[PDB]
């Protein structure tokens, strides 16, 4: 609304920062036109931080370890280097899988080198060698190792790659290195990347020559759903409802066996481009397997996707699918019809790093929701590309934002509701401003498919209308 | 599929037989997973003596650590300041990490700022990253003071703090009178209280060491406290409360509990309270400098000694009864002021609790893991109850604090059955609890999975976990809780009984099997 | 069969099997018992729907009563005057049965005299009895005022106190001039809160009534402070601590705090604190009388009104946040003093918990049963925290409080769901939480038993208690908690909220089966 307004606000929060931190800040924000289709022009990403500025985006080896190799469960994986990095990420971030901790699997652990002064002064790849055979002794059931390096890793002279090689050839076990190091790159991004190169380097290999296992003209791959609260398993079974075959997910209550299973499938469907569109990219070129975006936010979205599927497939997909939209239909209706009156017409920000701001729209816009404002931490252009046309004329687009610039913004538009990381969590709540804590549904969901959205529009309720965001004012002031 | 009256969430709704029939093929198909029976006969043989043998020869390989890195503490230090900005010299996901961890645990904003070194930087040093991030957080977040912390980065290529902060004062990208105090916190050195240790120097040494000339011991008749690294609001409140009634003239140096603790009434508060300026400059003047946790505050003590001329009394940490006891004494003696009655009457309340719940608490194991002076007041505080500590851990101790614990242990006829533990995990303590089963565990979160991998061995073998220490995640509001003095004695008291209490009241719900104990008063 | 090493009180040393074959063989051969296959079948039966339109029926028998009589309460009033004895004229085993119940809950000594009146007095009255009870105790016991209140026995007699202690002091057993009030509290009228409101205003009325002449209202700049039935010694301290940090004259009357918490330091104090009668005498002077728990000081009212020509103020129970404002908001009025920022940041801080914890608590149902002041301060914070009352139960509450208790649950989305009850006890209340399942009871320890009792038909209807009330039984020092305030608030808060983490935590803890939900942040 009245772009004018909108530049006048952000020029305004652009003159307390020094010239320089000015100039940059200048270009990661701009107002949305869903005409312009390509982003360059307007608004520019994946930039070094400017230093001093209360960044949100984290290091390659969150986007690595706890978002791409984490999730495997019957993977060990050593945070390797001192012991902080990995304690901080134990668990922080929720990936549902079914499994037994410590015996097959490993995934809300923190297995770490725990450098010292003579491991950084002296190397550590004697350690990381016994620090393998004891994994082998203490661990018998685990089904490879990785091995996620720190910043002093590659920032003293360790050779990962030799070591693994060599424990690899003597315990004829996988053991993949991850040059994760948090200094390289600018966010979780270059993480993602980092982890799909060794994803494509060391596992996806192993199984090219064996042809044992039986194919079907059904079989497609879950690429980029992490079970975030029980995600994929929503996803899942509308495919297998649809009468598909899911051979693999990636990587959320994922395997190893699945990993190398996945080139025998036919078709992959990849849910977070941002994080894994290289392996299936790479995986078209090597094994011919077509890739395919789909959306499991809302309803509409949903069924979209669900013929998008069947569209690539013979008429009794088509058909059972068209039966698993009428099966679904009454409910989603009854929720729509329960959630809907007591959300039209609010306004919402949303600042989530990649994938989800442009997806989680079509949940908001069906629950008669507005989104007048989005972001995305790590995000590439391409991400900029699809959001442009997936959003509303005159809103307001950030990239990178900081602290100052999205709590002025915020205390500017005054929104009814923020989509935003824990980080931001309690500085809104303070304000008086309802909040959803969108990288862990809040320790709710899942939200994808019709079973999550009803969960979704629950939680939304619930935030939205609270008898506590009335009370921030004592009646005597 | 989903009821619009009742929505299930993953829990339940995963409990579902089409759910319970879908994972069940993805298992047997695509898994590959390895047979039940393998998995029971393995975590069988992990809960057995062999397995204890095997996992304390461990040399290499850390599981499930205890700690936490040096410039955590840095950061909680220099919150503890007014209108001072945590800032860290090195990459941003460090500082993403700690804003989360310090705001799962406090459930409120944490405010810290990083210079976003990259690997450009690596090879040329972060000078121009110090100089761009000092001027452009003091352009935006106006604060009257920036504390540099260390990330192991920073500390492994080498960066010379003070003289790149030098280097940014002298062309004019801050203030040469604007307060920059540094410290080299080193993640692979100690542990987090380390770093609050480092901090606390740092700032100390660049408010008092160049101004020895107009400081006279005693003269402003007041008290220093140094409270060290503490996640309880509580602790705070409680050392200000006892020094208040006593009439004491006391100033706390570092205590971040206002900034940890802001009122929700529509506006957001960057900064809130913390210890002036004044107050770090006017430290000198003081009768002498008390410190609440000693054993990670050192270097803290040795600057205290040679610069200030204070002779630091030998005091534990105030945990407990008699420990109390002793610092109140301290103070009286150093400050001249008495013990007042009310001091008296909380003492003599506290010892009315401990007789009216003694016969639960007497003789119950517990073992405990936590920092080096919080470990050390609960294992004082359970032999005072009674209590036998039978598994004493701290991943962050030394030799010598292990053999005061030793000592303290053979002062007592309860501590005949008690090991203490230094350099070991929890992992260690999985295997510790497994093969010599305690009654109750003591410690933070993360030993809530230990409590599952004992259920899963069986309900008699099953060890409660009891939430005392740092961090606490799964649970709500505990940070405001209080441990020092007697109303922290009286808080853990409590929660230990309690929790003997519904355990017994667990145990003893089955009709006509066990609730012939189920009794209605106890 | 005992191990030295290891000895087993009746749990579990009654689990071993030479005691289960014992027991079966007694339950076999002579207690005649009926087929476990019946008695299960009747389990299930008294689960169901029709018996619970049975169970509502009964117009006659009460089973497990939520209240106590009335010389309860009057004792609990009397002993919060200073060295005052409690005395109830009738039989002794009241006053063994009264201090053992107050001994249960505060685990406290309660000093409290009878005249033992027995058949001679049953036939002839207990006049003697008075004069020489009343002799013999100022004797021994020494106290300044003794306080008169009476039992179902001396009520059905007939005895009349005035005369009995008009002829006690015009004989010469006790001085003409040592305060002795009286009270009737006839147990088959009310509750135990009627009986503290009889013996507050007995008390009132003796030191306020022959003097009115020279009183004038407001001539002492002061509040009174009549708390009622209270059995938490935090509401005394919050009230006292908010009345305090706001510069407020205040009078609180008959407050036991100081008798029902004393040190234990070698000697045994049997009086402690209390209101004085100087206090007492001055209290017409005061600006204004405001009652904390209206709904069972309405005698009291009616005097305070037409003898002392305050205009009483229409207040709730200080609970929640909306009431709690409410109470300073009328304090500020009537004193003049405005309301400080501790106040605020406190009320402030409250907010950010609800806020904090607001993702957990919305809509989860409660069945509560209490006091009526209680039970709607409850229902009304409730209501403010999202949380769903579905079972609203008050064994002591009349159509007047219903009709009010449905008025607020009408101004409130949340009290869709929810339906009051007046007059029935707690085996209606298990028939409601097994027909229409909630999620959590809150009362006192006599609900233990319902939980048992929904654990018996399976763990997915188990219905888990929380201790907020009186008496509890099972629990230790609880009766320290603050219920009153922002403070009261925040501790209800952090209870009602951990309580279902740790609810959740239990249901998803079996290691590959629930456990996929068994998150460490929460
Ligand atoms: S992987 Fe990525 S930051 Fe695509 S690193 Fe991050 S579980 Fe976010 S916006 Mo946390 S690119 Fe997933 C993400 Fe999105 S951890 Fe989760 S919520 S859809
Ligand atoms: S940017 Fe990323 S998270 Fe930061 S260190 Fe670097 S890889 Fe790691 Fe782990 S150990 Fe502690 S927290 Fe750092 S200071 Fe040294
Ligand atoms: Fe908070
Ligand atoms: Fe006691």
């Amino acid at each position: 609304m009245s772009r004018e307004e909108v530049e006048s606000l952000i020029q305004e929060v652009l003159e307390v920062y020094p010239e320089k931190a000015r100039k940059d800040r200048n270009k990661h924000l701009a107002v949305n036109d869903p005409a312009v289709t390509q982003s360059k022009k307007c608004i520019i990403s994946n930039k070094k931080s400017q230093p001093g500025l209360m960044t949100i985006r984290g290091c390659a080896y969150a986007g690595s370890k706890g978002v791409v190799w984490g999730p495997i469960k019957d993977m060990i994986h050593i945070s390797h280097g001192p012991v902080g990095c990995g304690q901080y990420s134990r668990a922080g971030r929720r990936n549902y899988y079914i499994g037994t901790t410590g015996v097959n699997a490993f995934v809300t652990m923190n297995f770490t080198s725990d450098f010292q002064e003579k491991d950084i002064v002296f190397g550590g790849d004697k350690k990381l060698a016994k620090l393998i055979d004891e994994v082998e002794t203490l661990f018998p059931l685990n089904k490879g190792i990785s091995v996620q390096s720190e910043c002093p890793i590659g920032l003293i002279g360790d050779d990962i790659e030799s070591v693994s090689k060599v424990k690899g050839a003597e315990l004829s076990k996988t053991i993949v290195p991850v040059r994760c190091e948090g200094f390289r790159g600018v966010s979780q991004s270059l993480g993602h990347h980092i982890a799909n190169d060794a994803v494509r380097d060391w596992v996806l290999g192993k199984r090219d020559e064996d042809t044992t296992f039986a194919s079907t003209p059904y079989d497609v791959a879950i690429i980029g759903d992490y079970n975030i609260g029980g995600d994929a398993w929503s996803s899942r079974i509308l495919l297998e409802e649809m009468g598909l075959r899911c051979v693999a997910q990636w990587s959320g209550d994922g395997s190893i066996s699945e990993i190398e299973l996945t080139p025998k499938v036919k078709l992959n469907l990849v849910h977070c481009y941002r994080s894994m569109n290289y392996i299936s990219r790479h995986m078209e070129e090597k094994y011919g397997i077509p890739w395919m975006e789909y959306n499991f936010f809302g309803p509409t979205k949903t069924i979209e996707s669900l013929r998008a599927i069947a569209a690539k497939f013979d008429e009794s997909i088509q058909k059972k699918c068209e039966e698993v939209i009428a099966k679904y239909k009454p409910e989603w209706e009854a929720v729509v019809a329960k959630y809907r009156p007591r959300l039209e017409g609010k306004r919402v920000m949303l600042y989530i790093g990649g994938l989800r701001p442009r997806h989680v729209i079509g949940a908001y816009e069906d629950l008669g929701m507005e989104v007048v404002g989005t972001g995305y931490e790590f995000a590439h252009n391409d991400d900029y590309d699809r959001t442009m046309k997936e959003m509303g004329d005159s809103t307001l687009l950030y990239d990178d934002v900081t602290g100052y610039e999205f709590e002025e913004f915020v205390k500017r538009i005054k929104p009814d509701l923020i989509g935003s990381g824990i980080k931001e969590k309690f500085i809104f709540q303070k304000m008086g401003i309802p909040f959803r804590e969108m990288h862990s549904w809040d320790y709710s969901g899942p939200y994808h498919g019709f079973d999550g959205f009803a969960i979704f529009a629950r939680d939304m309720d619930m935030t939205l209308n609270n008898p506590c965001w009335k009370k921030l004012q004592a009646p005597w002031e | 599929s989903q009821q619009v009256d009742k929505i299930k969430a993953s829990y339940p709704l995963f409990l579902d037989q089409d759910y319970k029939d879908m994972l069940a093929k993805k298992r047997d198909g695509f898994e590959e997973k390895y047979p039940q029976d393998k998995i029971d006969e393995v975590f069988q043989w992990t809960t057995t003596k062999e397995y204890q043998e095997l996992n304390f020869q461990r040399e290499a390989l850390t599981v499930n650590p205890a700690k936490a890195c040096q410039p955590l503490g840095a950061v909680l230090c220099a919150l503890g300041f007014e209108k001072t900005m945590p800032y860290v010299h090195g990459s941003q996901g460090c500082v993403a990490y700690f804003r989360s961890y310090f705001n799962r645990h406090f459930r409120e904003p944490v405010s810290c700022v990083s210079d976003s070194m990259t690997e450009d930087a690596a090879v040329f040093g972060g000078q121009q990253n110090m100089k761009d991030g000092l001027q452009n957080c003091k352009a935006t977040y106006k604060p009257d003071m920036i504390a540099v912390s260390t990330t192991c980065m920073a500390e492994v290529i080498g960066d010379d703090l003070n003289a790149f902060i030098n280097n940014s004062k002298k062309e004019g990208f801050i203030p040469d009178e604007f307060p920059v105090p540094f410290a080299h916190t080193p993640s692979f050195v100690g542990s987090h209280v380390t770093g609050w240790d480092n901090m606390f120097e740092g700032i100390a040494r660049y408010f008092t060491l160049k101004s020895m000339d107009d400081k006279v011991v005693g003269s402003n008749k007041k008290i220093n406290i140094v409270p060290g690294f503490e996640t309880y609001l509580g602790n705070f409140r409680v050392i200000k409360r006892m020094l208040s009634e006593m009439g004491v003239g006391y100033s706390l140096l570092s205590d971040p509990e206002e900034v940890l603790d802001t009122p929700a009434d529509g506006q957001f508060r960057m900064y809130a309270g913390g210890t002036t300026q004044e107050e770090m400059k006017d430290a000198p003047n003081a009768l002498n400098t008390v410190l609440l946790q000693p054993w990670h505050l050192e270097k803290t003590k040795k600057f205290v000694e040679g610069t200030w001329k204070h002779e630091v009394p030998k005091l534990n940490i105030p945990m407990g009864l008699d420990w109390t006891d002793e610092f109140l004494m301290k103070v009286s003696e150093i400050s001249g002021q008495p013990i007042p009655a009310s001091l008296t009457k909380e003492r003599g309340r506290l010892v009315d609790m401990m007789t009216d719940s003694h016969t639960w608490l007497h003789g119950k194991r517990f073992a405990l893991w936590g920092d080096p002076d919080f470990v050390m007041g609960l294992v004082k505080f359970l032999l005072e109850l009674g209590c036998e500590p039978v598994h004493i851990l701290c991943h962050n101790g030394n030799k010598r604090w292990k053999k005061a614990v030793d000592a303290i242990l053979a002062a007592s006829p309860y501590g005949k059955n008690a090991t203490v533990y230094i350099g070991k995990d929890l992992w260690h303590l999985r295997s510790l609890v497994f093969t010599d089963k305690p009654d109750f565990m003591i410690g933070n979160s993360y030993g809530k999975f230990i409590q599952r991998d004992t259920l899963h061995k069986g309900k008699e073998f099953e060890v409660p976990l009891i939430r005392i220490g740092f961090p606490i995640f799964d649970r709500h509001h505990l940070h405001r809780s209080t441990t020092l003095g007697y109303e922290g004695a009286m808080q853990i008291l409590t929660t230990l009984v309690n929790s003997i209490l519904e355990r017994l009241d667990e145990e003893t719900r089955g009709m006509q099997a066990t609730d012939y104990n189920h009794d209605l008063v106890r």
